[PDB]
RNA sequence: GGAGCCAGCGAGUCUAACCUUGGCCGAGAGGUCUUGGUAAUCUUGUGAAACUCCGUCGUGCUGGGGAUAGAGCAUUGUAAUUAUUGCUCUUCAACGAGGAAUUCCUAGUAAGCGCAAGUCAUCAGCUUGCGUUGAUUACGUCCCUGCCCUUUC
């Protein structure tokens, strides 16, 4: 689970 | 968007191209939308599931933003999402269960709740207390 | 509320066999012109 | 959605209890209110007929309509 | 020939692929019997017909 | 390879200017071949 | 006993709520028709759902699957170049371009 | 003066098929339960037990209405769409239906071609018409 | 010979030939009773003359209808038209003309298509 | 309460917008009283129309 | 000279035309049929859904029509145009090549539907006069002298190019603007009878497999 | 003259054949 | 009555009087609103809807067509149902049966009450918008259209079929309850017209 | 999945092998032995489809969807293990009603459904014809747009 100021993963 | 590959037209990154289009590049800034959606979607009210965002593009494109979506915080990736959305008319989740961003048919009213109060932000209009207006507004209605 | 990442491509292209078929159609159209 | 696929004893009893009550009885009524599978709604309707709890008004293959006895 | 509909006919072994037929569309052709005919169009399936 | 029939005529520009010139020339004298009531 | 909401057949998770034929269809190599045939050979009532099945029925179905010929499943029933073509097309296009 | 035509088609077919399986004299080939009955069909007859007897009843009925019928016309009659181009039914099943019906004596090899309703078969069908009318 | 009349009914390509003779109220279509005509939903669409003019008129006569061409609905329309026209013709030929008058009156009052062909 | 009025004449040359017809209706309650109304669908003489308001006077809608 | 079938009616009774299409027309053919209606001043478009030719020709003949126009297409591309003159022919069939419809134009505008002036150019042979005579009588007689619309049929190697223009006379020259459509029509059948009668005698008929076909001229 | 001939209001793409043949025409001239 | 060809008992009761599907009588059905009287046609009784009558020839002939046929015709739409009038007749028969089952009152009068109630009495026309009165023929047409499309949309992706959802829509419309889809649009259109009054 | 079950336009073999009924074999595709027809005569009532009745399924990207792919059983040539057209099984994707915009349509009409012939242009799952089921809305206006007619004013 992502939270707060996380950016979506970059592949 | 415009083919150079399709790239979101930007105020600083692209100047000559928008001149060729004849559009005043001053009104060619999607970063304002990116930040506004960023500040919106990250607000606790979204985390409480009491908000829906609608985007009306200047061209006349209406976009529905599912509260579950998460735009990339980096502007460069945000542009990649927009060009993807505008051409495919929809964005699907990584898990492939729901369409987070969807283009929808105008007018806006049909999508809005049956009983809803409509207001705009006007610098010339009387200055109000946002909190006070929301309590005196009725409950079943939406803003 | 649930949070799900949006899926997208870094660069959008609007596999090779279809590309081969695509080149064929272009070749069909031109050669027909030359014959006519 | 989740509609019950099996006739349990507690599910058996309730079908007998309310099914006299409804003015209108059909496959749709059973699934909507009793959360029972469509096939089990059908087997119930042929079941409920043979004891006479419900009376048939018109029998069509797609649509079956019944009333309380 | 392998399939015949009165004047119209389908022919095989003349061309290896549809590549060739497009080049030779409308060409003058005739049978050994002397009946004249024409290359009307290339069949997509199979190649060369 | 020998061709059987007339190729379909193509309207390149020069054909267009020739036809337009013919039309303009005809209308200049009002040389119209038109049906008339009797 | 208790109805089985989920079952494990041939290393596959199968939902109990589905009819036996269309429940076995989820198995790789098993279609609607093959599922119907194996169910029939197993002498299992098709109107039953997957979870009402007794253990002997499940084992019989498994053996039917693993040994089809032994139980008379019909034989008719049971189940670089592209680069060269690309080069050829390239050569054809090159000659064509040379003509023009 | 009861007759097959005096009875509803579905009712007569069902009743006479019931009489067939109750009698148990109709020969069933081993493969009835493995076949499509047609190329266009996607799935076998759901009523695996009694579909054959129902087909036999239907064939006997059509033979009653029409004096002479062959395998081909039954194949067309029992055929349906699979664009869809009206694929014909399975010849083997109709042929075995005919052979079974003539083994019972319901039908017989018609001169001039096809099959003829046997007089014994005629009175039999009239009988089942009589009971189903009741 | 037995008194008899013959009439035709038509709609689209469907054509029905009705023979009406003296009889015992025996009505047949395609060799089968009127009660077995299909489709069932339009069964009563075949019944309009019988129920409109009363069955007692039919009880004294035999009617045989042979239908060919067109679809099921057009066949039903041809059948009903043939029954009506045959009944009217029979009362014309072998019954007094006043009865023919009431028959045509009822048929036209309900649906003119029963007597007059409606060609599209 | 909605009043009922019977059409007596269908006006022409009114310049009314397409799809709208100006008519004269006499009230069922009082025959003498007559009022000009605007109708949005197919209308003929002698038919009865429902008037939610009996006060407004019809004006050309361009 | 005006042909026998038209000599009776060539310019007293204005031609009344029905333009129609084949069964289940595509959208493009319907648009093309609309354009052909506008080309002919007295044309009325009739949707041919399940109509049958003997019924069509009979009903058309009972209504007193002079000419019937039926259009055929291939994947929304007009292919053939047949003109049949009542009460007893002739029937002329044409093949349409390089068809360009006015729907292909943005901001095109509306046509003028005045009685158009006619231009038939390079028609010399007897068959050519037949074609000109057939086409001429589709239009009204004696267009007004100042009518700004002109329809031209130009023969170039048996291929009749059809164009329409609207002209304005200027002090030093006249300027003409094409309104469209563009299409080249080649005759390939001519029969002495209505289109319904398949047994009608063939007045003229195009030989395509003849060795001189690649160079032979007819109109 | 140039303005009021849309086919050569502006025409939709692909209506004309001028570009396709002119290249071949000069090519045929070269051969 | 005895005949060589046996005839059912119900058929002689039909001989007694004309009834829709040999189960419902037209004698007691009355249009409640006076204005709608001459376009909601129920006076001539019929066994079955399917009539193949010509109703598009003249402008107001449609009024003489019986209302049940109009509903059946309106029931078949959206392409996949076009041309299947037999299915429409069967669905309407089942709908009448359902309406009678839910409410003992005559389903035909229920239909009449529903079409009367749901008819928009005032609408809007572009000039901005201006409020206009609606011709009663338009009232019946829009009422039928609203009811049919509502019954359809209710059961488009629901276990409910067309017959029972149509029966529910008709019952609610006759009741005047807001649960009915078409009543919501009748009220909305009238409110919009009132705003531009 | 069974059962009921109804059209019309046409085509079809001489110095040949076309339409093919019927019998038998084959799960099917198809094979095989006969038979009628140079045709209002035989194929053919072309027992078309959609459709109707009775059953199974059941709001689940599910028994909707059939793209892609694999393995087989056959036909056609031809001498290749070459393709070709059919059938069986398995595999089972996008798609949940479609943005800005845009095209067409008034009665046997829109729309759905199939059957036949490829008869010198065009057409090969495309052209034409044939038949089956069969609607909603309007049939009034020059208000807006556009095109005309008259003033032998
Ligand atoms: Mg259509
Ligand atoms: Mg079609
Ligand atoms: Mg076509
Ligand atoms: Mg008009």
């Amino acid at each position: 689970r992502f939270k707060g100021d996380d950016d979506i993963p970059y592949k | 968007t415009h083919k150079i590959k399709y790239v979101l037209l930007n105020c600083d990154d692209h100047q000559g191209l928008l001149k060729k289009m004849g559009r005043d590049i001053s009104e060619a800034r999607p970063d304002i939308t990116h930040q506004c959606l960023l500040t919106l979607l990250d607000s606790p009210i979204n985390k409480a599931g009491k908000l829906q965002v609608y985007i009306q593009t200047s061209r006349g494109i209406l976009i529905e933003v599912n509260p579950t979506v998460r735009i990339p915080r980096t502007f460069k990736r945000f542009s990649g999402l927009m060009v993807q959305l505008l051409h495919k008319l929809s964005i699907r989740s990584v898990n492939s269960e729901e369409k987070l961003l969807k283009v929808i048919k105008n007018p806006i009213t049909d999508h809005l709740p049956t009983k809803c109060r409509k207001v705009t932000l006007s610098f010339d209009a009387p200055v109000i207390r946002v909190q006070d207006y929301i309590e005196k507004l009725d409950d079943d209605e939406s803003i | 509320i649930p949070t799900h990442a949006p899926k997208y491509e870094e660069n959008f292209n609007p596999k090779m066999k279809a590309q081969l078929k695509k080149e064929r159609k272009f070749t069909m159209k031109e050669i027909r012109k030359d014959a006519k | 959605a989740q509609h019950a696929v099996i006739l349990d004893q507690e599910k058996y009893d309730r079908i007998l209890k309310e099914v006299p009550t409804y003015r209108y009885v059909s496959v749709s009524v059973l699934v909507d209110r009793l959360k029972i599978g469509g096939s089990l709604a059908r087997i119930a309707l042929r079941h409920l007929e043979k004891e006479g709890i419900i009376k048939p008004i018109s029998k069509h293959s797609k649509q079956a309509i019944y009333t309380r006895a | 020939p392998y399939k015949i509909f009165k004047n119209t006919a389908f022919i095989k072994d003349m061309f290896s692929s549809a590549m060739e037929v497009a080049r030779f569309e409308g060409a003058q052709i005739k049978t050994v019997s002397g009946i004249r005919g024409e290359i009307k169009r290339a069949l997509s399936k199979p190649e060369g017909h | 390879f020998d061709r059987t029939a007339k190729p379909v005529p193509v309207i390149t520009s020069e054909v267009t200017e020739s036809l337009e010139d013919m039309i303009r020339r005809r209308i200049q004298d009002s040389n119209f071949d038109d049906l008339q009531r009797r | 006993g208790s109805f089985q909401h989920i079952l494990r057949l041939l290393n596959t998770n199968v939902d109990g709520n589905i009819k036996i034929v269309y429940a076995l269809t989820t198995i790789k190599g098993v279609g609607r028709r093959y599922s119907n045939l194996v169910c029939k050979k197993a002498d299992v009532d098709l109107h039953k759902r997957a979870g009402e099945l007794t253990q002997e029925e499940l084992e019989r179905i498994v053996q039917i699957m693993q040994n089809p010929t032994h139980y008379k499943i019909p034989a008719w029933f049971l189940n670089t170049l592209a680069n060269n073509v690309e080069s050829k097309l390239r050569d054809d296009l090159e000659r064509l371009k040379k003509i023009r | 003066g009861v007759s097959v035509r005096d009875v509803a088609a579905q009712d007569f077919i069902n009743a006479y098929a019931s009489f067939l399986q109750r009698q148990g004299k109709l020969e069933v080939p081993g493969y009835v339960d493995i076949v499509k009955t047609s190329s266009g069909n996607e799935m076998p007859p759901q009523d695996a037990e009694g579909w054959f007897y129902k087909r036999a009843a239907s064939v006997a009925r059509h033979i009653y209405m029409r004096k002479q019928v062959g395998v081909g016309k039954l194949n067309k009659l029992y055929g349906g769409a699979k664009p869809y181009k009206h694929i014909d039914a399975s010849g083997s099943i109709n042929r075995k239906v005919l052979q079974a019906l003539e083994k019972i004596g319901i039908v017989e090899i018609s001169p001039k071609g096809g099959r003829r309703i046997s007089e014994n078969g005629q009175r039999d069908l009239d009988r089942i018409a009589a009971q189903t009318l009741e | 010979a037995v008194p008899s009349v013959q009439t035709f009914g038509k709609k689209k390509s469907a054509t029905a030939v009705a023979h009406v003779k003296a009889g015992k109220g025996l009505i047949k279509v395609n060799g089968s009773p009127i009660t077995l005509v299909e489709p069932e939903i339009l069964r009563f669409k075949v019944y309009e003359p019988l129920l409109l003019v009363g069955l007692d008129k039919f009880s004294n006569i035999d009617i045989r209808v042979r239908v060919t061409g067109g679809g099921h609905v057009s066949q039903v329309y041809a059948i009903r038209q043939a029954i009506a026209k045959g009944l009217v013709a029979y009362h014309q030929k072998y019954v007094d003309e006043q009865s023919k008058n009431e028959l045509k009156k009822a048929f036209t009052s309900y649906d003119r298509t029963l007597l007059i062909a409606d060609s599209r | 309460p909605v009043t009922l009025a019977k059409v007596i004449k269908v006006l022409g040359r009114t310049g009314s917008r397409g799809g709208v017809t100006q008519v004269r209706v006499e009230f069922l309650e009082d025959t003498s009283r007559t009022i000009v109304r605007n109708v949005k669908g197919p209308v003929r003489e002698n038919d009865i129309l429902v008037l939610m308001e009996s006060e407004r006077e019809a004006r050309r809608l361009r | 000279q005006v042909d026998d079938e038209y000599a009776a009616t060539s310019g007293i009774m204005d031609p009344r035309i029905i333009v129609t299409t084949s069964r289940d027309p595509s959208t493009r053919l319907s648009q093309f049929a609309k354009e052909i209606k506008l080309l002919f001043p007295n044309a009325v478009r009739l949707n041919r859904g399940n109509y049958v030719m003997p019924n069509l020709v009979d009903a058309c003949k009972k209504s007193g029509t002079t000419d019937l126009v039926v259009l055929h297409e291939h994947r929304g591309v007009p292919t053939s145009l047949t003109i049949s003159h009542f009460p007893h022919g002739p029937t002329a069939q044409f093949s349409l090549h390089n068809v360009v419809m006015r729907h292909d134009i943005i901001n095109a505008g509306n046509q003028s539907e005045v009685n158009p002036h006619l231009i038939f150019d390079n028609f010399t042979t007897a068959l050519g006069k037949r074609v000109v005579c057939i086409l001429k009588h589709l239009f009204n007689a004696g267009p007004k002298k100042d009518s700004e619309r002109v329809i031209t049929f130009a023969n170039r190697g048996d291929f009749i190019s059809v164009r329409q223009h609207v002209y304005v006379r200027t002090r030093e020259g006249v300027e003409i603007a094409e309104v469209g459509p563009r299409f080249e029509m080649r005759l390939f059948e001519l029969r002495l009878g209505t289109l319904e009668n398949k047994d009608a005698d063939v007045e003229w008929q195009l030989r395509r497999f003849i060795r001189t076909a690649n160079k032979k001229d007819y109109l | 003259r140039e303005e009021f001939n849309p086919f050569e209001a502006v025409g939709k793409p692909g209506i004309s054949k001028q570009i396709g043949e002119e290249q071949r025409k000069r090519a045929f001239e070269a051969r | 009555v005895v005949l060589a060809t046996p005839i059912p008992e119900e058929v002689q009761q039909a001989q007694t009087e004309i009834k829709l599907f040999n189960k419902w009588s037209f004698e007691e059905v009355e249009v409640k609103d006076a204005s709608l009287v001459d376009y909601v046609q129920v006076r001539q009784p019929i066994f079955v809807a399917h009539t193949a009558g010509r109703y598009a020839n003249k402008r107001f002939r449609k009024a003489q067509c019986p209302i049940i046929e109009r509903l059946t015709n309106s029931l078949m739409m959206n392409g996949r149902n076009n041309g299947k009038k037999l299915k429409a007749v069967r669905i309407i028969k089942h709908t009448l049966d359902i309406i009678n089952v839910l409410t003992d009152q005559n389903p035909i009068q229920v239909v009449v009450d529903a079409i009367t109630n749901t008819g928009p009495r005032e609408d809007t026309t572009r000039v901005r918008r201006q409020a206009v009165d609606v011709s009663p023929l338009r009232r019946v047409n829009q009422a039928i259209a609203l009811l049919t499309i509502g019954a359809r949309e209710a059961a488009f992706r629901n276990i409910k079929t067309i017959a029972e959802t149509l029966a529910e829509e008709l019952i609610n419309a006759a009741k005047g309850s807001s649960t009915s889809y078409a009543i919501k649009k009748k009220d909305e259109l009238e409110r919009v017209a009132k705003s531009n009054r």
